[PDB]
RNA sequence: CUCCCCUGUGAGGAACUACUGUCUUCACGCAGAAAGCGUCUAGCCAUGGCGUUAGUAUGAGUGUCGUGCAGCCUCCAGGACCCCCC
RNA sequence: AACGAGACUCUGGCAUGCUAACUAGUUACGCGACCGGUCGGCGUAACUUCUUAGAGGGACAAGUGGCGU
């Protein structure tokens, strides 16, 4: 996942003293692409949809339409 | 009917010991036509308890380097060895494998105790599977050492070492190393 | 004045029996679709050692076959399967004449009409599909057909205007009218998912059952709640007797033959005598089939067997 | 005398290098005598061991 | 009257074609007894002698085998003919006689109707073989 | 060694706790239940979680599970627990009692109770464990 | 304190030559030991390996001579039995 | 609760169910040959078991029985 989920950049600054190399690692959040948020989710992540509220039955009812 | 190498009969043979009756194969079902089944008996623990005994003698005959990968060398050699055996003793050659296994296997054996370089052994006793295995080892190794250069066929020399391992003579390299093990077992106790 | 006895046991199968389908045209043969991907053709030789012996094992499926129904004639059969494929089988040549696709989920149930040109199926895609004998799909109902899976679909063989009854996991039993492709009724009695809907040859009595454990008998023509039967565990299968007016409920541990006029449970069918394996769950009853004969019962199990029941009349 | 023996239980593995198995011995003579014993190679319960010295007892390596 | 199967062992593939006939069974243009190891003769007729000759009297199998090694190919023809007489008995015969054939072939060798999934692993760097490695030395 | 990740067991815990009515003791049943109820990537995750939902149900029908609270098994354990024998175990025609207990009752004017039976005091005094 | 089923080698017979299998004697090749004596190795130390005793002392088998050993009948015994002791 | 372990990607094993193939073959029918077959010999329709490679199924310690607070 780290392939599509994060972005790494390495550079060299050139100064009197020498060169300083640098690394910047950035991680993107999840879901639909806004130019960010790569669609496919972490293989670990498990999302549970909350149960849609269901009417508790009282007495049998038959409705013809 | 199931006939070994086309001319033998497996179901008529007999086992005289209870320890080796539960392990040694080719009596009831396991009897096959040919030794090479290319099955996996090293898959799980004691799954190699159930593979055909003739195949077991077969597997151990490749045991030195140049012969290693070539299995068929053995199902050749085990072929002519049996057909030789029947000519000498005149009994079911698969009775001769049973008796050689039973007699060649150790009984008691020594386990090395001490610090490295000083061998001081204590006597313990062999497990049935271990008995079978060590026995067959002894058979194949006795055959090799005996057949290196006498210009004997390994067919001839294994029939030799097998019949001799069956009778109980000191001719067999097998019975020799066994007798040493048991004697060291006596030394310690 | 009647009792019931265990006649014989049928092993053709390496897995569960999902649905059993009998036929009037041949009281001798049965069709058993199983968890092993196989549709086995059962020949009854009625001998001493074996009550029946398998004839034709049909493999068109990469997956389990959920339900099977036969034509009124001894040739054609039909099979739904979870790989998402419905199929038209020839029991005579043992090959597949027609294939039905266009389901994106498992095919949970399929119903063949009394007129033998129509197909009405329902699926875990929450779809009720209308199929033609040549493979072509007519009308797809997304209408609120259900908010959950369709577990069973059954035709109604009645003289009054034709009706198809489907039961969902959303606890609704829905009634639909053919040729208008319309939703004519909503039946809500239930707690928990629905498993099977059956429709008597009368057309008047339809039975539905589910996790609630209570058999619900509904009136199809009038659209009125009729009766409520109390019982344990899960109703897996329900089948009506053509001539005996008996509603046979299939629950996992026990099968219950109900007499609907007197509200009397006729016989409760369970047998296990063993003390060592008694800690186990008794093998469930997956399906139920009533032969057109009325004397012979054919039931599938989680024991990967087909056990049959015979009626002792006094 | 030569005797026979039965495996009642497997307890642990005795050894420097973890060689021997330490197993429990019933006598096949239908006697109830119970002796612990050291055995080499693979052992599963129920097996029969042949003892050349049958009065000997097990020590910890 | 026609049924087709395939045997598999390692890289060796067999293809068995079963038609109604006199009982002729040939492999890539030659009978059962012309095959390369003659030592391995008896492993080839194993289902035959197990199934009886009567059930092969009405079955003509032409077998085409390419791939793998010599030994593997005989396991391949074994597989092909066994799977052939089980899969033919389904379509053109009843399931009772297929159960007879199967109960006879299964209790002897499980490799008759099944194949061994196992096939060669990949040797990787740092060693001569799959696991096996190069020597190392201190001092 | 086959052992379930935190993911597996936590997920099957919450799935069971919310959806307890929809699950059943069959594997593929709840496998297809969880392909819907939750959103899981891949396969080997899905299958494992479902396996644990199942396993956990086979432990639920036995009795109370440490991880989950459902009102349905609270209610079935309200049935199971509620019990009573035809008569109480607190009803005996003769209940035996020590002289002093009789004294303490005599303080409360209950020395008139019928059911009592005064039993002989024990003569030795050793209630104590022999230290060492 | 026994009696009577099977094992032995103690005495009488047939057989023994023809029957078969084993111990005698000669040519044959194959494995093949030790008491010890030395050496090496375990930090020091053989209870081990290796050298020399020696390819000795031996034993398993194939072909020669046995007038053998037998196998078939009896007992004299020895053990399983019983009892008995518990 | 978070990273590391796992999950994940890459490879092998399953599919006589699906999607198909003249740049892979199969079955069938012709011609060809030598004594009904044998043939990598030559061409046409038949299809996917072989041969490929996509989709998606399949295994989750699952089922039963033992050791386990």
């Amino acid at each position: 996942p780290v392939n599509y989920y994060v972005d790494t950049a390495v550079r060299h600054v050139l100064l009197r003293q020498g060169v300083l190399g640098i690394k910047v690692k950035i991680m993107l959040p999840w879901d639909p692409t806004g130019k960010i948020g790569p669609k496919k989710p972490l293989p670990d992540h498990v999302s549970i949809v909350e149960p849609k509220d269901e009417i508790l039955p009282t007495t049998p009812i038959s409705e013809q339409k | 009917d199931i006939k070994l190498f086309g001319k033998w009969s497996t179901d008529d043979v007999q086992i005289n010991d209870i320890s080796l009756q539960d392990y040694i194969a080719v009596k009831e079902k396991y009897a096959k036509y040919l030794p090479h089944s290319a099955g996996r008996y090293a898959a799980k623990r004691f799954r190699k308890a159930q593979c055909p005994i003739v195949e077991r003698l077969t597997n151990s005959m490749m045991m030195h380097g140049r012969n290693n990968g070539k299995k068929l060398m053995t199902v050749r050699i085990v072929k002519h060895a049996f057909e030789i055996i029947h000519l000498l003793t005149g009994e079911n050659p698969l009775q001769v494998l049973v008796n050689a296994i039973i007699n060649s296997g150790p009984r008691e054996d020594s386990t090395r105790i001490g610090r490295a370089g000083t061998v001081r052994r204590q006597a313990v006793d062999v497990s049935p599977l271990r008995r079978v295995n060590q026995a067959i080892w002894l058979l194949c190794t006795g055959a090799r050492e005996a057949a290196f250069r006498n210009i004997k066929t390994i067919a001839e020399c294994l029939a030799d070492e097998l019949i001799n391992a069956a009778k109980g003579s000191s001719n067999s390299y097998a019975i020799k190393k066994k007798d040493e093990l048991e004697r060291v077992a006596k030394s310690n106790r | 004045t009647e009792q019931m006895t265990l006649r014989g046991t049928l092993k053709g199968h390496n897995g569960w029996v999902t649905q059993i389908a009998t036929t009037p045209q041949f009281p001798d043969m049965i069709l058993s679709a199983s968890r092993d991907k196989t549709i086995i053709m059962w020949k009854l030789t009625r001998d001493e050692t074996n009550y029946g012996i398998p004839q034709r094992a049909l493999r068109g499926h990469s997956h389990f076959v959920s339900d099977v129904v036969i034509s009124s004639d001894g040739q054609f059969a039909l099979s739904g399967s979870w790989d998402g494929t419905l199929r038209l089988w020839d029991l005579t040549t043992g090959t597949t004449t027609r294939r039905f696709v266009g389901h994106t989920k498992d095919v949970l149930s399929v119903a063949f009409s009394s007129d033998n040109r129509q197909i009405v199926s329902g699926s875990r895609d929450k779809t009720i599909k209308l199929w033609n004998t040549l493979g072509v799909c007519k009308y797809t109902v997304q209408d609120e057909s259900h908010s959950e899976w369709v577990s069973c679909v059954r035709f109604s063989p009645n003289s009054s205007n034709p009706i198809i009854v489907s039961c969902g996991w959303d606890k609704l039993v829905k009634v639909w009218n053919l040729a208008n492709c319309k939703l004519k009724t909503n039946h809500i009695g239930h707690t928990g998912y629905l498993n099977t809907v059956t429709v008597s040859p009368d057309g008047s009595l339809c039975a539905s059952g589910g996790k609630d454990g209570q058999a619900m008998l509904w009136d199809l023509n009038e659209g009125k709640h009729l009766y409520t039967l109390d019982g344990g565990d899960i109703i897996n299968a329900l089948c009506f007797s053509p001539n005996r007016y008996w509603l046979c409920a299939a629950t996992g541990p026990s099968i219950k033959i109900w007499d609907l006029e007197g509200k009397i449970i006729v016989d409760e069918l369970k047998q296990e005598v063993i003390s060592t394996s008694s800690k186990a769950e008794p093998p469930q009853c997956t399906s139920l089939a009533w032969s057109a004969d009325g004397q012979t019962l054919f039931a599938g199990y989680t024991d990967n067997l087909v056990r049959v029941w015979q009626v002792t009349i006094g | 005398p030569i005797k026979l023996a039965r495996v009642t239980k497997v307890l642990g593995r005795t050894g420097s290098q973890g060689q021997c198995t330490q197993v429990r011995v019933e006598f096949m003579d239908d006697t109830s005598r119970s002796i612990i014993r050291n055995v080499k190679g693979p052992v599963r319960e129920g097996d029969v061991l042949t003892l050349l010295e049958s009065e000997r007892e097990a020590r910890r390596l | 009257q026609s049924v087709q199967v395939f045997g598999r062992k390692k890289t060796a593939t067999a293809v068995a074609h079963c038609k109604r006939g006199n009982g002729l069974i040939k492999v890539n243009g030659r009978p059962l007894e012309m095959i390369e190891p003659r030592t391995l003769q008896y492993k080839l007729l194993e289902p035959v002698l197990l199934l009886g000759k009567e059930r092969f009297a009405g079955v003509d199998i032409r077998v085409r085998v390419k791939g793998g090694g010599h030994v593997a190919q005989i396991y391949a023809i074994r597989q092909s003919i066994s799977k052939a007489l089980v899969a033919y008995y389904q379509k053109y015969v009843d399931e009772a006689s297929k159960k007879e054939i199967k109960d006879i072939l299964i209790q002897y060798d499980r490799t008759l109707l099944v194949a061994d999934p196992r096939r060669c692993e990949s040797k990787k760097f740092g060693g001569p073989g799959a696991r096996a490695r190069y020597q190392k030395s201190y001092r | 060694g086959r052992v379930r990740t935190k993911t597996v067991k936590k997920a099957a815990r919450v799935i069971i706790e919310k959806y307890y009515t929809r699950l059943g003791n069959d594997f593929h049943t709840n496998k297809r239940v969880c392909e819907e109820i939750a959103i899981i990537p891949s396969k080997k995750l899905r299958n494992k979680i479902a396996g644990y939902v199942t396993h956990l149900m086979k432990r639920i029908q036995r009795g109370p599970v440490r991880g989950i609270s459902i009102k349905l098994q609270e209610e079935e354990r309200e049935r199971r627990d509620n019990y009573v024998p035809e008569v109480s175990a607190l009803d005996q025609e003769i209940i035996e009692v020590d002289p002093d207990t009789k004294e303490m009752l005599k303080l409360l004017d209950f020395g008139s109770l019928s059911n009592l039976q005064v039993t002989q005091p024990t003569v030795g005094m050793n209630f104590k464990t022999p230290r060492g």
